[PDB]
């Protein structure tokens, strides 16, 4: 530093 | 292709019903994000040697916590008994990560 | 378990900052692992319009629980012998991040 950025 | 660890930290969409805690306000359902996961670095903590004067603090320590890395601030608007508005803030997660413990995120603005 | 908060042992040289003092080598114990509790952070709601707290978390850490005091004291140029303290962890258990 441990993957989400919403339409 | 190995899909990874889902225990990791990464985000959750969740809905969640405002309202206030004391006024008559029209509650209002809003989309949520949070954080959780465990974060692979362990954390660790260490013993420092002193000569001077014994220690305030005697440790060196490291640990990582599932936080948001970016965010989006919004603002809900609230409509109450006496047809006076009420607006409510809140950040929006975008993305997770995870940092140290100790490290935060200053508000005061800087002249 | 291998991976949970525990007791790990390893070696390390004790020197004085700045004195020229004969080298010490001593085991010391850290405390290092995965805790199980998962940490996470939550949005706050403000009805004020300004967010100085946006968020509640929670993150556990592994931690000191127990530990001893120890002086040792170290051969140093002159004839002198210089005395220095550390912690040796005795237990260590998984702790909430901001106490």
């Amino acid at each position: 530093x441990e993957e989400e950025e919403e339409e | 292709i190995m899909d990874s660890d889902p225990r990791r930290c990464m985000r959750h969409h969740y809905v969640d019903s405002i309202s206030h805690p004391l006024y008559k306000c029209s509650s209002k359902m809003v989309l949520l994000a949070r954080c959780e996961g465990h974060c692979s670095q362990a954390s660790r903590s260490e013993p420092l040697v002193s000569f001077s004067t014994v220690l305030k603090q005697p440790f060196r320590s490291s640990c990582h916590c599932c936080r948001p890395q970016t965010s989006k601030l919004k603002a809900l608007r609230l409509r109450c008994s006496g047809g006076m508005r009420l607006t409510a803030t809140y950040r929006y997660i975008l993305s997770c990560h995870c940092e140290e413990c100790n490290s935060g995120t200053e508000t005061s603005q800087v002249a």
